[PDB]
């Protein structure tokens, strides 16, 4: 099951030895390499017009860390602490209290965007899919402190869109 | 008092110390070193910068997260300054320029700045108003710069008299001005003290209340001749009002509290001289 | 109770090793303090080296003493190399106070630090 | 029992069992335990004096070559007077099997510097010296790999906590990056997960 | 020119060069370990200072055999 | 009037010339280095934005700290950071660099390059998308647009 190479002799006939001498002294195959480079020079390249074109992606791409909520409903989370239980950097910090209305709530939902290794475990662990791995990848923050999302930060993040998120979930709720 | 101001644990790197300090200026020499000592102590610094954000951005990481806050101000308007001193515990003013501009004299920065910021300090009801000045800045002659700083001293004692007017001698450091004028190229009494003695005295006086109302003056531990200083700076090393100030005099005033009232050890010349004299022939004359 | 030691038969070889190592540390000071471009006097660093040697003075078992000899030998190797920079040599120095003395009262104000 | 259960075989089990019994017979001097795993990888628990005779015997002897040196670490276990475990893994080149020599030791008493028989032992040895603290007898070079030069304490141990005692930061006062004691912002919440009810009753040690 | 008195005089001025000793007190039977209060660390400092100033190897067991400046002069005059 | 106008348009011209090319050096320890060499990929260009990677620190105006900065490494990082021109700009790329992040514990690892150098652009991700990295680079150029250095120097 072994296929070894370079065990073949150069031929001691005059023919092949002066053909290799012509290769050595006459610069043949280097010019053949030039011809190969020119053959790829006369292509049209695979670039993108970056502020105008955005490249391909997946429906399962894991970005923004945004929240959802119910159809004409309340906040989707429960404070069941599964995401904090499985987060591999302990980047989740959920201080929770119930409100007096009976529906269980939080006080402070905390994601360290510094510490997030971008798994998907908090997506796959949330029973209601409150915390959702987001579709877009544009953070680019000038300051250090702004990389520490809070609860109402993520709520206003979810208030800008859900239809993208709902489309990705509707395409991706059957494979998992 | 209200919580989140009381100290907790050690100091430094987002520690909760006792103080919140609003610093005016801080882009240059001593304010930057004092921001570094506050980050060593682990407090929260309020710095308004009027200059380009590149300067405050490359002196940004000297503290930890939450330890600093940057804002914007002009030296003409009380509204931005009051917005700066909205919730402020203590406040220090550091000001001084080598030559005048087309928009600022030595007067009216040393006058119009501490009037306004001392005004909103006394209106805001804060403590430990610490304003710097220079040694032997007379009301009388020989320096426009020093008489303007003496007018600033008089006005800081005038409005909110419970303050600390603090004057060092001609201090030297890693980014000293006059020794840089000496290196890169008459009778004078002088005793320079090094910068860390001064800023340790400042942080001691700003973490030690009962200091409100007392004025300070700092002393170099040698008291020798400027000409021997030139001898030394060229021995190792192998404006007009500025040169007149450094050729005027630098004497001692033992009647206001200085060093050992604060209880701090002074640092000598030669150690920090061998430090900054990069890029052993020690004179050490020290007349009295 | 039969335990193999490192090198020595009593504390005499251990004292031999550690004083030869300290002699190497003392002769090893001036070349490196001129090479590293430092700013601390030779007396201060030499007194800190002998004070660090005097810190571990309460050890009598010769195995541990020979192990500290091996520790200081590795240290003197990495300082006779120019592998270690200014950072670790200044890290032996302790200039970042932390000013807390052994007063009960200074421990009372800065609380929870007995 | 048939589907989706990992298939094992008695063939490799009997071969490795007879071979381990054979090795224990032909070296009665340092063998203590010959345990055959159910997944057919041999372990041999060993006294720390004839380590170099064991390695010279296992490099050769023409009934099993084992020319391949591999993993060795003296895995940090407390509670034992002989704490550390030197496990030399040996992989054959002609016979395709894996044996482990787990000899025991404590902290202070040295093992005997296996570089004399295997050429690939040296950086492993220097690694174990800097990380655990296992000293060697007539060893060429003990330096520090994988750690800081000013750092101490043998940090892989259970003596050593999660954080260190050093924290680097630059200051412009003394114009360098200095090491300060630790200032943690987050707790490192240690989520205790040791639930009761004894899922594997076959591995229960006998109580008092 | 290496006289015994020359060795004694140079030992004298390099002990004067040594700072911590209080006073100099050139005693030919001094034993400054237990009669003046010096460490064996200070002992090996003094003997390696002799090693610095005027010559040979001086291994540390022979450094322990001196303990006293006149016996240092005697050992080096025997040795040099 | 004309003085402020000339200062404004001249500062616009020189800052445009700054944000034009900005050819960096690549520090790149761990797999964020692979992501930097894949924004050096043929698909996502760098030539279009004047970017050509060159490890010479004598001309590297922007510098990207990527990879796990360790406490064994960081003094050499500041050593390379020193010899560098008067505008110097730092892109903290990656979870390893933006605070330490995933290795925020685990001794002899710095808790992010903030403890060593300032950071002028933070870009999180593990790995960050090279497209997102290039977006942060365009935001860096717009920060270069928003400096008014010569305007401050005039109004001083
Ligand atoms: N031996 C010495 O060096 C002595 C120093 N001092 C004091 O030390 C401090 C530092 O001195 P140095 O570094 O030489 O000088 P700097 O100009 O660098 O420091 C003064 C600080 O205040 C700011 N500032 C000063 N004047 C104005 C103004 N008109 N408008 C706005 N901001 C102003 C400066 O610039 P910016 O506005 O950009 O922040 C800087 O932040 C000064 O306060 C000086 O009075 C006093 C006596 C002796
Ligand atoms: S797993 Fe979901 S419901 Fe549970 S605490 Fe996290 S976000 Fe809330
Ligand atoms: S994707 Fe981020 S927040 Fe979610 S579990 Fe992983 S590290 Fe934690
Ligand atoms: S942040 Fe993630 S992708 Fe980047 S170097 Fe670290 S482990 Fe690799």
């Amino acid at each position: 099951t072994y296929k070894y190479v370079n065990l073949r002799e150069p031929s001691m006939d005059m023919k092949s030895v002066t053909d290799r001498a012509a290769q050595t002294l006459l610069w043949t195959e280097l010019i053949r390499g030039l011809g190969m480079t020119l053959s790829y020079l006369f292509r049209e390249p695979a670039t993108i017009n970056y502020p105008f074109e955005k490249g391909p992606l997946s429906p399962r791409f894991r970005g923004e860390h945004a929240l959802r909520r119910y159809p004409s409903g309340e906040e989707r989370c429960i404070a069941c602490k599964l995401c904090e239980a499985v987060c591999p950097a302990q980047a989740i910090t959920i201080e929770a209290e119930p409100r007096a209305d009976g529906s269980r709530r939080t006080t402070r939902y905390d994601i360290d965007m510094t510490k997030c290794i971008y798994c998907g475990f908090c997506q796959e662990a949330c029973p209601v899919d409150a915390i959702v791995e987001g579709p877009n990848f544009e953070f680019s923050t000038e300051t250090h402190e702004e990389l520490l999302y809070n609860k109402e930060k993520l709520l206003n993040n979810g208030d800008k869109w859900e239809a993208e998120i709902a489309a990705n979930i509707q395409a991706d709720y059957l494979y998992r | 008092l209200h919580h989140a101001v009381i100290p907790h644990g050690k100091g430094g790197r987002s520690s909760v110390s006792g103080i919140v300090a609003t610093v005016f200026g801080a882009t240059g020499f001593l304010g930057r070193y004092l921001v570094n000592h506050l980050g060593r102590m682990g407090s929260q610094v309020i710095v308004p910068y009027r200059c380009e954000p590149y300067d405050t951005m490359h002196l940004r990481p000297m503290g930890d997260l939450g330890q600093i806050i940057f804002m914007d101000w002009n030296g003409r308007d009380k509204d931005s300054i009051r917005r700066a001193v909205e919730h402020s515990n203590v406040v220090i003013n550091l000001v001084g320029r080598e030559w005048e501009t087309k928009n600022f004299d030595f007067e009216d920065v040393f006058v119009k700045i501490p009037q306004a910021i001392a005004q909103v300090s006394k209106e805001a009801g804060v403590e430990k108003f610490i304003h710097i000045s220079h040694l032997n800045a007379d009301i009388k002659s020989s320096s426009k710069y020093l008489r303007n700083k003496a007018v600033g001293e008089k006005e800081v004692r005038e409005t909110f008299p419970e303050a600390t007017i603090i004057k060092p001698a001609d201090i030297f450091g890693r980014e000293d001005r006059f020794l840089n004028y000496f290196a890169n190229i008459k009778k004078t009494v002088k005793q320079p003290v090094y910068i860390v003695d001064v800023t340790k005295g400042i942080i001691n006086a700003i973490k030690d209340p009962d200091a409100r109302g007392k004025t300070f003056a700092f002393v170099g531990p040698n008291r020798y001749l400027l000409f021997d200083l030139v001898q030394y700076v060229f021995a190792v090393a192998h404006t007009r009002d500025k040169v007149e100030r450094i050729h005027t005099t630098d004497r001692t005033l033992p009647h206001l509290p200085g060093l050992e009232d604060l209880g701090v050890q002074a640092t000598p010349l030669e150690l920090k001289a061998i430090e900054v004299l990069r890029r052993s022939e020690i004179e050490d004359v020290q007349p009295a | 109770t039969s335990v193999k030691p490192i090198f020595s038969r009593d504390m005499n070889e251990a004292k031999r090793r550690v004083r030869e190592l300290y002699r190497a540390w003392y002769r090893e000071v001036p070349n490196t303090v001129h090479l590293f471009q430092l700013d601390i006097s030779v007396k201060q660093g030499r007194d800190k080296v002998r004070e660090m040697f005097k810190k571990n003075a309460h050890v009598t078992d010769p195995r541990v003493v020979d192990l500290l000899v091996i520790k200081g030998k590795m240290e003197l190797e990495e300082t006779i190399n120019v592998w270690k920079q200014r950072t670790h040599v200044m890290r032996f120095f302790h200039e970042t106070e932390a000013p807390r003395p052994k007063d009960f009262l200074s421990k009372f104000y800065v609380g929870h630090d007995p | 029992t048939r589907p989706t259960v990992r298939p094992r075989n008695d063939v490799a089990h009997k071969q490795l069992s007879a071979f381990g019994e054979y090795v224990a017979e032909i070296l009665p001097k340092y063998v203590q335990q010959v345990q055959v795993s159910c997944f057919s990888e041999l372990e041999i628990c060993i006294h720390p004096d004839g380590v170099i005779p064991v390695l010279t015997f296992l490099r050769d002897h023409s009934n099993a070559q084992f020319k391949s040196l591999a993993d060795l670490t003296a895995v940090d276990i407390p509670t034992r007077q002989n704490r550390f475990e030197i496990v030399y893994n040996l992989l054959s080149l002609r016979f395709n099997s894996r044996i482990r020599v787990k000899t025991y030791t404590d902290e202070l008493t040295p093992v005997e510097s296996s570089v004399s028989v295997y050429k690939a032992a040296n950086w492993y040895e220097r690694e174990i010296w800097d990380m655990f603290g296992v000293f060697f007898a007539n060893h060429p070079d003990l330096r520090r790999i994988l750690t800081d030069y000013g750092f101490e304490g043998h940090p892989f141990r259970k003596d050593f906590p999660l954080s260190g005692y050093v924290e680097l930061r630059y200051d412009d006062e003394v114009k360098r990056v200095v090491a300060e004691p630790v200032e943690l912002a987050q707790e490192f919440r240690k989520f205790d997960l040791n639930s009761p009810w004894e899922a594997f009753p076959a591995y229960r040690q006998p109580p008092e | 020119p290496l006289t015994l008195e020359g060795i004694k005089d140079r030992v004298l001025y390099v002990l004067k060069l040594y700072d911590k000793i209080d006073p100099e007190k050139l005693s030919v039977n001094s034993h400054f370990m237990k009669d003046l209060g010096l460490d064996s660390l200070d002992q090996v400092e003094i003997i390696m200072a002799m090693e610095d100033e005027f010559g040979f190897e001086i291994p540390d067991i022979d450094a322990e055999k001196l303990m006293c400046p006149q016996e240092i002069v005697d050992y080096i005059a025997d040795k040099k | 009037s004309r003085g402020e106008y000339v200062v404004a348009k001249l500062d616009d011209l020189i800052n445009w010339a700054r944000r034009s090319s900005l050819w960096p050096m690549t520090f790149g320890l761990a797999c964020c280095a692979v992501e930097m060499m894949h924004m050096a990929a043929p698909r996502y260009d760098m030539d279009r934005f004047g970017v050509v990677f060159r490890a010479s620190p004598r001309q590297s105006d922007v510098m990207i700290v990527a990879g796990t900065l360790t406490n064994k490494m960081a003094p050499a990082l500041r050593k390379v950071y020193d010899q560098m021109p008067e505008p110097r700009y730092v892109v903290s790329m990656g979870s390893c660099a933006n605070g330490g992040g995933y290795y925020h514990y685990s001794y002899s690892v710095v808790r992010g390059c903030d403890r060593i150098v300032p950071v002028d652009i933070y870009v999180p991700g593990c790995p960050p998308t090279a497209e997102a990295l290039l977006y942060g680079i365009l935001q860096l150029q717009k920060k270069i647009k928003r400096e008014k250095r010569l305007r401050i120097w005039y109004r001083r």
